[PDB]
């Protein structure tokens, strides 16, 4: 929770917004994974979104499924992601590290449990993508028992009990909803950002299909905190699986590109 | 906020993404709006009875009972239009599609016969249909498939990871979460996300209603046991329903044991599962030690699926009813023991069904019981199934 | 000397070698007394309704006849056990068996659906039922054949000639001719020596009266005109019978025209072949110009039967029944069209009937008609035959 | 008719019974089988009984229905039976001559029309086999017409109103029936012939399964005119199909056979 708060205060000083990509955990390879992930930060990433693969990923568009079923191929389970977690924390210590997360992993060795590895490994928030915040409380609440950020989804279709709730319940950053559907790229809001600020509500990145520069400018001129960029750079990592070298480069221009439509 | 409990004691729930909220809402306002509806009603009980041939018979089968003291009757749910249970509640939820001013229907099948009923459905009552099938479901299940296509429905496979019914479940909330409003998500069991296990219960309780009055009104009484094979859970919810209140009557639901429970190979996730959060609700699942979702195996394509309604789990917690499961090998001489003795062609999901009630008559056969089993579908989708066992075995 | 009247004026008759007289004759006594036997009907009553599923629905189909002032029902004889009206009658035939003391059940079938009949009646009354079919139609359906030998059933391809129904025709008689003190001839069409035209239209008359009843009921009058197809001619006498003294009622049967009535390839005997006698009647065939019997055609099986029952034979020439046929193609629309607007699968059979219902309502739109379709049998059966012509159609 | 009543005052007078194969016309070929019969009645046969090739022989077991089939395999044609039939007649003044018919090839050119071709070239009898007495009527009308005999089959589930009938309306010889079935060598009544001859009925020959010579002296013991064999004959002509010459030879010597056996 803590490195969101601090985050946010040294951007604003800045006079930047973050941008912040996702990336599905040990896709396309565990040694690859942890490279990927060294490459966005060092490009300007300024917090991470990462994946724990899922057999049944109902809320991903066909980007993002794929990237599991890879992640799947190297045999990549949730006690590998743990530990990449733990490895990827002890390098960078002031980025903050969300994750990704469906219910029944989330569910299956006892919900405080798994929150309680999270604060182990230095996590500090936990979105979990099948659980609406009517079924939240058991997740919300071991979640801030161990200093995890719950994040909460604003969709697009909200009324005000669901932006009072997300702002009261929500911390870290408020996961401001592009549009309805799946995640993806191939598919591409002032007004829910004033009402969360009214509301007090964690800072919002808007995410969900956010592909360029211009988005980013976008969000940050909104009034939003920031965005969020899954799909692009998991795209780049199926553009390029047969040229690792390239795949770094790539996505360093991409998140540099990225990053710097940030500051205005 | 909702208008009905969403859960089964501690099984059930709403575990979707939040985008998808207000159309569990919307659906489960809809749906009590209807209930108190005479119009709709009327609607509903029209399109069963003149369209899909409500009631159905209770057919007493006395020859393979011979030499017992078990008096065994079939619900004929073989005989409702289209060969199977699934009609009866896609039609009614095509009516609410309506209500609510939906045009278009999106279906999942695994065997093909929600399919099928989705289909049809839309194809009377003017619906765009469109059905998603896993890709490995698809090749073989080429008769059913055509059968959707026939009635003008879109067949989409799903190669998503396992191209089986959980993958095709995903897609199908997929793209729900975009077009739910223009379009109905019609689910094909007692199942998912609230309001759907209730919904689907109550368009498939007329199975055990016509039952009650059937048998009260051939032997006098109420029967022993009812007895129904479990998949996701709607042909048994449906026969359950109106005897739960009945607690000398006895609930018996029949999970697939596959190539037996030892093997893990099987479809038993109530009794021989865990607990898990998957297709929108916390229900008993086949899942490895890690939290994915396993695959299940039966030689049934329509019990072929890893986990189960949350009522049932619930149902099964408190005792009120009790779960066994029938291996593909008792489910195979079920089969050809209704071919044989009472000329019906089983599907070979109601086959486990009836391997239960065989075994009840044949290990207690002084016991003096009156049973009924769901007999929730006809078994012509099944010859070429049986036919390439049986001559790979010799016989 | 005969109870009943063997002949509908010049047609019908008993042409039979001599031996197979008493057979015969004590099939007719045994008939008349049953009639008046309250405990037969009622054992009848009880099969038909409690195993078959009787009564069916009628059916108003709406979506294919809007824009025009037809109102069209389809009777569901496609829901009855067995998925055709085949099965009224065969389960009549098997409690006269019985009554005669008769233990065996000797059968002839060309598409499977009176073999698969006769089989599972057979079964459910522990008849041991032996089936005739050219070896020509048990390799062109293998799945009906393996549904008749589930059911305990013994199918005897003949090789005898053409290798088709009237060759399974003759072996049966062949058969009867000397077994019949224990065996019990099932012939499965309104057409045969007497007494079975008379018997098989006494046992499936209720799919008239059962239409008379629910078309009052839902329109307050009898319909305009009753439609179905002719094979034999056993579901359209069995939907005609209760008509024929309501001279305001029109009965209209299909023959099929299979390729064009011009090309020869055609089953339409009644219209276009001439009066003959054989298999035990005098009735219009498909003949050489010399006698022989000839080979008829047809896209559906069920149809492709070289002659036709004496009473329609009968009916047509007084003016009160009138007679057209289908061709293949017109079939095929039919059924297409009953699939896709009202998500039915009819059997290509019923789909001669169903298509010259649509020529009635298209030739003439805003002529106000109330038509019923005999609907006998569904087309689950059918899909691959519809499936190989489309696409080597190229739709 | 008048060929039988000369036969069989001949034969009582030589104290012989009649001994009457059966072959269907054309089988193996118009040729050969005009080469059969002519064997027959050098080899000793009373009367011939000659089946028209039909399309559905409902009364024939499987040696006489591949007969059916090897006559139309040689595109044997009704018309072309009654020119053999005329010929046959021409070379044989005294031999009755005997038809097996089915009812359709009797009346498709009309009933009487068939016995007017019949008497015009010569035949003696007709036995329709699918028309019971019951159905006889327009039939024996039409055979008396024009002299020929009309053949009743006498079975042995027979009543008396049955024996009456058929003793009554029967011409040139009564066709005493072994037994139920279909015609057949593979499938082998003395009350019955008493009562035929106390109704005054035209003199018995049994039939079906008449294949040894021990049924022909059994058939003449029990006071029977003479026995009618078919199938036997036939199944030699389907043994030698590969050599003619040995065919007749083998037919010459089962007829003489056969023959032999009853003078008693
Ligand atoms: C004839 C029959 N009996 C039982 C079941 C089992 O389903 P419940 O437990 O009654 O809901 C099925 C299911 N079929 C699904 C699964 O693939 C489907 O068609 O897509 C079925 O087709
Ligand atoms: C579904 C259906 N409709 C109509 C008919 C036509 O028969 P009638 O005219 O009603 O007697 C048939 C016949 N079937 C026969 C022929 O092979 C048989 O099964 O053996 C049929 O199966
Ligand atoms: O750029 P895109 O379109 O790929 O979006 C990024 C997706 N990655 S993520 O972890 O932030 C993310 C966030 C929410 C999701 O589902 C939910 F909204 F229901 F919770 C799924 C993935
Ligand atoms: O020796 P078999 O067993 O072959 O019998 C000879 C058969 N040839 S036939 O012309 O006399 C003959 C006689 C009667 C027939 O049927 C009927 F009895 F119903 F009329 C059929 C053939
Ligand atoms: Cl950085
Ligand atoms: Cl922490
Ligand atoms: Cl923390
Ligand atoms: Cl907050
Ligand atoms: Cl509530
Ligand atoms: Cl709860
Ligand atoms: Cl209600
Ligand atoms: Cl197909
Ligand atoms: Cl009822
Ligand atoms: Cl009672
Ligand atoms: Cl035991
Ligand atoms: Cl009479
Ligand atoms: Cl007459
Ligand atoms: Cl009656
Ligand atoms: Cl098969
Ligand atoms: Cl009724
Ligand atoms: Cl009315
Ligand atoms: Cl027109
Ligand atoms: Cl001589
Ligand atoms: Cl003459
Ligand atoms: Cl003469
Ligand atoms: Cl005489
Ligand atoms: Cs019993
Ligand atoms: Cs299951
Ligand atoms: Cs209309
Ligand atoms: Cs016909």
């Amino acid at each position: 929770m803590e490195r969101y708060e601090n985050l946010f205060a040294q951007l604003n000083d800045r006079r930047e917004g973050a941008f912040v990509p996702f990336v599905t955990l040990g896709d396309p390879g565990i040694e690859q994974s942890l490279k990927i992930i060294d490459t966005l930060i060092d490009a300007g990433a300024d917090a991470l979104e990462l994946g724990v693969p899922f057999s049944d990923p109902l809320a991903d568009g066909p980007t993002i499924q794929n990237a599991n079923l890879r992640a799947f191929a190297a045999g990549v389970t949730p006690a590998q992601c743990f530990e990449m977690l733990a490895l990827i924390r002890e390098k960078h210590p002031t980025i903050p590290i969300g994750l990704l997360m469906y219910a029944n992993l989330v569910f299956n060795n006892g919900i405080d449990a798994f929150y309680a590895r999270c604060e182990q490994v230095g996590v500090d928030s936990v979105l979990v993508a099948d659980v609406p915040v009517e079924e939240s409380a058991p997740f919300r609440q071991a979640a801030l028992r161990h200093n995890i950020a719950p994040i909460f989804i604003c969709p697009p279709n909200a009324d005000d009990d669901l932006l009072r709730q997300v702002a009261s319940y929500g911390r870290g950053y408020t996961y401001l909803l592009s549009r309805s559907g799946v995640t993806g790229a191939e598919n591409r809001l002032h007004h829910l950002i004033e009402k969360l600020k009214e509301y007090h509500a964690a800072p919002a990145l808007q995410g969900f299909g956010i592909s360029s520069p211009e988005q980013v400018s976008a969000a940050v001129r909104a009034g939003a905190a920031g965005a969020i960029s899954g799909s692009a750079i998991v795209k780049i990592i199926e553009k390029n699986l047969a040229s690792p070298k390239q795949m770094l480069a790539e996505l360093r221009s991409f998140v540099s590109a990225m990053k710097a439509a940030s500051r205005a | 906020t909702t208008l009905l409990n969403p859960y089964f004691g501690e099984f059930g729930g709403m575990y979707v993404p939040q985008i998808l909220m207000p159309a569990l809402n919307q659906l489960e306002e809809a749906f009590v709006s209807a209930q108190k509806d005479p119009e709709f009603q009327a609607q509903f009980a029209d399109l069963l009875k003149n369209y899909a041939g409500r009631p159905t018979a209770l057919t007493k089968c006395q020859n393979i009972t011979a030499g017992t003291r078990t008096t065994l009757y079939l619900k004929r749910e073989d005989l409702l239009h289209g060969g199977a249970h699934k009609t009866n509640q896609v039609l009614g939820q095509a009516l609410l599609a309506k209500r609510m001013g939906k045009s278009e229907i999106i279906a999942e099948t695994g065997a093909g016969q929600h399919g099928v009923a989705s289909a049809l459905a839309s194809a009377l009552l003017g619906l765009k249909c469109r059905i998603y099938m896993g890709a490995k479901d698809v090749e073989r299940q080429s008769p059913n498939v055509f059968r959707m296509r026939l009635m003008g429905a879109e067949v989409i496979p799903v190669h998503s990871g396992s191209a089986t019914l959980t993958d095709a479940c995903n897609e199908a909330l997929r793209d729900w979460s975009g077009s739910y409003e223009t379009a109905h998500y019609m689910l094909g069991t007692a199942a998912g996300p609230h309001p759907y296990p209730t919904i689907v219960r109550e368009f498939q309780r007329m199975i055990g209603e016509e039952t009650k009055a059937q048998i009260l009104d051939k032997e006098g009484r109420l029967p022993d046991a009812v007895i129904a094979c479990v998949g996701g859970g709607s042909n048994a919810i449906g026969m359950f329903a109106d005897f739960i209140n009945d607690t000398s009557v006895g609930l018996i639901g029949v999970e697939p044991g596959g190539h037996g429970i030892e093997t893990g190979e099987h479809g038993a996730p109530l009794k021989h599962g865990r607990v898990g959060i998957y297709f929108g609700m916390k229900a008993p699942m086949m899942q490895t030690a890690d939290g994915q979702i396993e695959e299940s195996y039966s030689i049934s394509a329509g019990l072929d699926f890893p986990s189960v309604g949350p009522q049932h789990a619930y149902l099964n917690s408190i005792g009120r009813a009790d779960y066994v499961s029938i291996t593909d090998d008792e489910a195979l001489e079920a089969f050809k023991t209704l071919c044989r003795h009472e000329g019906i062609i089983p599907a070979l999901e109601s086959s486990h069904a009836l391997a239960h009630a065989l075994k009840m008559m044949r290990e207690q056969p002084e016991k003096e019981q009156l049973l009924v089993v769901n007999l929730s579908g006809r078994g012509d989708k099944d010859i070429f199934t049986v036919h390439d066992i049986l001559k790979a075995r010799g016989e």
